[PDB]
């Protein structure tokens, strides 16, 4: 985002408040488009975005974005009970895997990701 | 000449085949499993 | 194992070329229960 | 039953039949159908060819 | 317009009867609806 | 081409509930 | 699953001894003693605590449906 006044910056999704925006602070806004020398958004283009708004809230997900939402909150997810437990199954099925395949290599390396996923509480 | 999928074998539950025979009693709590459950069924359908 | 060995045979004439078609049977291969869904993706069941 | 050879032929055919694992693991992917649906679509594209 | 609930991670969300049947966050495919508003009352007896 | 009121505005309000 | 606020027979409040039980157990009372020290006289009563199983100590450990 940027501020008409100060330049651009970053920042995280949770700064936004709930609340409303106030006459006061939009007035401060107006005033420092105009010493930017910029203009509001078009009645026509307010219009486009709560279209916008209105679809992308009430559209129905398909199946692949589904899941592709999910692998990117599961790419996000740092850590989840259900989930260790499916990964630790997982890295047992390949340990049985690889043990029946005579690798004393790989064997090793699941052994101890395993211990350190493991030790639970 | 591959591996070819000649069918789908039902598991016998808590056997060496089985996902919950390495589970230990937490997981097995967090997989809404009995702990006092034994085994020895399966599950078609 | 039992029987790990179809043959066919075709004494083909159509120059004699007697020819044996037979296919083997090896190793067998389990693995872990598995779901697959209506949408294609797959995960331990 | 104290002579060595006696002891070795006990040891060795009491742990001959101890070791019996035929049956190797694997880890499946993907849908085992989807070679079976893929060469299905393939003969039914080369028999439309050769039609 | 009806809230449900994930049987895996516990989250709370809407379904609008055209959206495929799963967790929005973590991707189960089993939910529970919640419970009703009406007023519930029992007899202590 | 006409200029958003205060009323437009709050109609496109986006709130941090609704952005997670 | 749950310590039963009245005795079956007689009626008695015995719903709020089973903590006391529990610690003088753990205190190394034998478990009539520790009945008699709860003045738990009629065998109706003793009955109650002594053969009660606390099952909600095992429903508790499956993770909360709703948060
Ligand atoms: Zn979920
Ligand atoms: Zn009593």
């Amino acid at each position: 985002v940027a501020f008409p006044n100060q330049k651009e910056m970053v920042r995280p999704l949770f700064v936004f408040s709930d609340s409303s925006i106030t006459h006061p602070e939009f007035d401060l806004f107006l005033r420092e488009l105009d010493a930017e020398g910029l203009s509001v958004m078009d009645l026509r283009d307010v219009d486009y975005k709560y279209h916008q708004l209105k679809e992308m809230s009430s559209r129905s997900l398909s199946n692949d974005e589904v899941n592709s939402i999910v692998k990117m909150k599961q790419s996000l997810s740092s850590n989840t009970g259900f989930n260790t437990v499916l990964k630790k199954a997982q890295l047992q099925e390949e340990l049985e895997e690889a043990r029946d395949a005579h690798d004393h290599e790989r064997v090793a390396r699941i052994e101890a990701e395993l211990k350190s996923i493991g030790a639970e509480s | 000449g591959n591996k070819v999928h000649i069918g789908k074998v039902p598991i016998m539950l808590r056997s060496k085949f089985c996902s919950l025979r390495t589970l230990d009693e937490v997981d097995l709590y967090k997989m809404k499993e009995c702990p006092y459950d034994m085994g020895g069924y399966f599950v078609i359908n | 194992w039992e029987e790990p060995r179809l043959i066919l045979d075709q004494p083909a004439q159509h120059d004699n070329i007697n020819k044996r078609y037979e296919i083997r049977f090896g190793k067998i291969y389990l693995s872990r229960p598995t779901m697959t869904e209506a949408d294609g993706t797959t995960h331990a069941m | 039953f104290q002579s060595t050879t006696h002891q070795k032929l006990a040891k060795a055919l009491s742990a001959k039949q101890k070791k019996e694992s035929y049956a190797r693991s694997v880890v499946t992917k993907e849908d085992p159908e989807e070679r079976q649906r893929r060469l299905e679509s393939q003969e039914n594209e080369r028999y439309r060819l050769e039609r | 317009g009806v809230k449900y609930t994930c049987g895996a991670c516990a989250h709370n969300f809407s379904l609008n009867k055209s959206d495929p049947v799963r967790c929005k966050e973590c991707g189960h495919r089993v939910i529970y609806k919640a419970r009703t508003k009406r007023m519930i009352q029992f007899d202590a007896r | 081409s006409k200029p958003a009121t205060l009323s437009d505005i709050n109609k496109i309000i986006f709130g941090r509930t609704a952005m997670s | 699953m749950i310590i039963p606020v009245r005795c079956f027979s007689c009626g008695k409040v015995v719903g709020d001894k089973w903590d006391a039980y529990l610690r003088l157990l753990e205190e190394g009372k034998q478990e009539g003693d520790a009945l008699d020290e709860l003045k738990l006289k009629r065998y109706c009563c003793r009955r109650m605590v002594l053969t009660h199983v606390d099952l909600i100590e095992k429903f508790l450990r499956y993770n909360p449906l709703e948060k």
